[PDB]
């Protein structure tokens, strides 16, 4: 929500406001407009083109930072997983064959002038790592 | 093969053929043999008798031409394959390796002695006769395919 603001004098104001000598940059900065409450007091005033500096070793240190801390990605312990997947694959089986009604319906109905439910990429996803999970479990160990 | 409308029937052509069938056999082309029987349908039929005795004894190898070995034999002397005969003779089948035997059957010398004894395999017939990680290499290949489908 960060924002830049300067002010204008009023003596120049028979003068433009701000001298423009570039297209993009001037169409870049009016792309954030101004804000409701900014027209409400945009006199005596004249928002700045904003940038993040440029960013590498930070950027490359935050990127480190993110795999092991910001999110799970430890590397060591990154791999209930054979618990609960047996539950959760059954609730995702029972939501299924329900919604499997709807196609039929769907089908069922002739030309006359909900059955796209997905639900399978998740499944594919999950059983396939848990299966996978045999890598580690039978090669990466022992 | 040859066309040969002309060609005189002779009763040479009988028995000559008899011959590579009776050798087929003995050169275990099963597949050859039956070949060349259903080559010759108006031949085999009920007449020919030529060519009788090695369908009997082919008959007889599919079933226990082991105990019919000297039955074929005896069946008819000779067809004019005196010697044609003599080679699947001397060719006696042997798959009965699979038993027990030699203190264990000592039933079915110089074939216990040929080889050391039998044909030379395995031992003295009487005192002759998991893992998931193995499984987890393969497997692995296996699901990453599954995989490799879902890229598109």
């Amino acid at each position: 929500v960060i924002d830049a603001f300067r002010l204008i004098n009023a003596n120049m104001m028979v003068l433009g406001h701000e001298p423009r000598q570039t297209t993009s940059n001037l169409g870049h900065l009016n792309k954030p407009s101004i804000q409701a409450l900014i027209h409400g007091l945009n006199r005596h005033y004249y928002s700045i083109t904003i940038n993040y500096r440029k960013n590498e070793l930070e950027q490359k240190m935050l990127l480190n930072l993110h795999k092991k801390s910001w999110m799970e990605g430890l590397t060591l312990q990154d791999y209930v997983v054979k618990e609960m997947l047996e539950l959760a694959k059954n609730y995702n089986k029972a939501v299924e064959e329900e919604d499997k009604m709807t196609p039929e319906q769907l089908a069922i109905k002739n030309v006359g002038k909900r059955h796209l439910e997905e639900h399978v990429d998740v499944l594919m996803t999950s059983n396939i790592v848990q299966c996978l999970a045999a890598m580690l479990d039978t090669v990466v160990f022992k | 093969f040859d066309y040969k409308e002309q060609l005189p029937e002779s009763a040479y052509m009988h028995q000559l053929l008899g011959l590579n069938l009776l050798f087929l056999l003995s050169q275990n082309r099963v597949a050859e043999f039956h070949t060349e029987l259903e080559r010759l349908p108006a031949k085999d039929i009920q007449t020919n008798v030529y060519i009788k005795h090695p369908v009997s004894l082919e008959q007889y190898l599919m079933e226990g031409s082991y105990n019919k070995v000297f039955l074929a034999k005896g069946n008819i002397p000779a067809e004019s394959y005196t010697f044609f005969i003599d080679i699947l003779l001397d060719t006696i089948r042997d798959e009965i390796a699979g038993c027990i035997e030699k203190a264990y059957e000592k039933i079915l010398t110089d074939y216990a002695k040929k080889r050391g004894w039998v044909l030379g395999p395995n031992n003295y017939y009487s005192f002759a006769s998991t893992t998931i990680p193995s499984t987890e290499l393969a497997k692995q290949v296996i699901e990453y395919a599954r995989q490799l489908e879902m890229i598109v």
